[PDB]
């Protein structure tokens, strides 16, 4: 599914 | 004929209801503190006070789908989830105030548009928009990364459609890639989108913005991702961004030769940030020099619009330096260590990758060899002897 977070610096993926 | 500033305290009302201050980095105090810094330093008094307004739904639809503009630009007179903080949002990053967020987001766009048009028509020399929520991550029908509407992209579309501006340069020096802005102009050769960002081979938010993303169709070559890769080993700093401006940004921008320059001016690359939010070590003073470099384009017709940047001291320091530069004030000299520093190996590799790719499209990059490894002193020493 969708993950990703600007607060954590994690890219959006899947 | 001076620098304009736009700001509106109604943008402070875009705020989560949860009461958990440490949970939301994109908070009202960001623009409130910047405005106070501009006031107490005397810079506001040197500028023209520009009144903002809400963007219309039709103006928003130059970039976003009708459904997107209705969802986030109007209130009931689901895409919204209950967040663990207790508030409502569209994802864990991006809060929604059911009373105030639609108006605040439309006001951010309208403030940027008002300022951009006054500069473009010659009522102002240049300007800085102190606005929130930020805009450059919002895609045609997807909010994300604190953004709902892409204020800078809307302003550019309106310049095209209402003033027939034939060449627009957008520089995005927020530490994050502006995926929304890239999307909005990807096939358009009349708008050059240039982003400097932490990219790290796709392992940083939002994950887009690879150097080989150059545009599509007639827009091929008019999308330039100055993507830094290598992580924080070491973090990018003044020497690296100044070298990137010397080798990539300013040669391409000068060859593009724009009519207007728009800057997505996030300050989350400034030193003092939590590393997951940026982790770079730019000085606020450096952003004044970067502003002064861009002021050499388009006859000085330039507008900066606040995007990200979260540490209050950092974004106030950088806003002060940028507005001082827009006013034509002399900037403090960069430290000797900065002028003498060679850009780190990761930044050199990153710059040379971008130059190799875009040498296919830009004659200024059909230069002899790469000078990306030179310090500012080393580059200026070789410039004076040449000319
Ligand atoms: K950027
Ligand atoms: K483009
Ligand atoms: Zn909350
Ligand atoms: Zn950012």
């Amino acid at each position: 599914h969708i993950r990703g977070s600007i607060t954590q610096g994690i890219p959006r993926s899947y | 004929f001076t620098t304009g500033l736009v700001y509106d305290t109604l943008m402070l009302k875009h705020q989560c209801t949860c009461g958990s201050s440490s949970s939301h980095p994109e908070h009202a105090g960001r623009i409130q503190s910047i405005w106070s810094r501009l006031q107490e330093t005397g810079l506001r008094g040197k500028c023209e006070c520009i009144r903002g307004r809400k963007a219309t739904l039709e103006e928003l639809q130059t970039v976003h789908s009708e459904a997107h503009t209705l969802l986030y630009g109007t209130n009931p007179l689901s895409v919204f989830v209950r967040l663990p903080c207790g508030g409502v949002g569209v994802d864990s990053d991006t809060i929604w105030n059911e009373v105030h967020s639609a108006g605040a987001a439309r006001l951010a766009v309208g403030c940027v548009v008002e300022l951009v048009f006054k500069v473009a028509t010659g009522e102002l020399k240049n300007g800085f928009a102190v606005v929130r929520p930020p805009g450059h991550h919002a895609e045609e029908s997807t909010p994300m990364g604190f953004c709902y509407f892409n204020s800078v992209a809307v302003a550019a579309k309106l310049l095209q459609q209402r003033l027939s501006v034939s060449k627009i340069l957008i520089v995005d020096w927020d530490v994050h890639h502006g995926n929304g802005t890239q999307q909005a102009f990807y096939s358009d050769p009349s708008v050059l989108y240039m982003s400097l960002h932490r990219y790290d081979d796709g392992n940083f938010f939002p994950g887009s913005g690879a150097p080989d993303e150059v545009g599509t169709g007639p827009g091929v070559g008019f999308n330039v991702n100055m993507a830094f890769t290598g992580g924080l080993d070491p973090p990018m700093g003044d020497a690296e961004y100044l070298a990137a401006f010397r080798t990539v940004v300013m040669p391409i921008a000068s060859e593009f030769a724009p009519d207007v320059v728009l800057v997505s001016s996030g300050f989350d690359a400034v030193e003092g940030h939590p590393t997951p939010l940026g982790g770079y070590n730019l000085s606020a003073r450096c952003f004044g020099y970067l502003t002064k470099q861009l002021m050499g384009l388009a006859g000085g017709r330039i507008v900066l619009a606040l995007e990200g940047g979260y540490d209050l001291t950092a974004i106030c320091d950088a806003s002060e330096a940028c507005v001082s530069a827009l006013l034509g004030n002399e900037l403090d000299p960069l430290p000797e260590k900065v002028l003498q520093q060679r850009p780190n190996a990761n930044a050199v590799r990153s710059m040379e990758k971008v130059m190799e790719i875009h040498s296919k499209y830009w004659r200024c990059l059909q230069r002899t060899t790469s000078t990306a490894g030179r310090s500012l002193i080393e580059a200026q020493t070789c410039e004076n002897e040449e000319a």
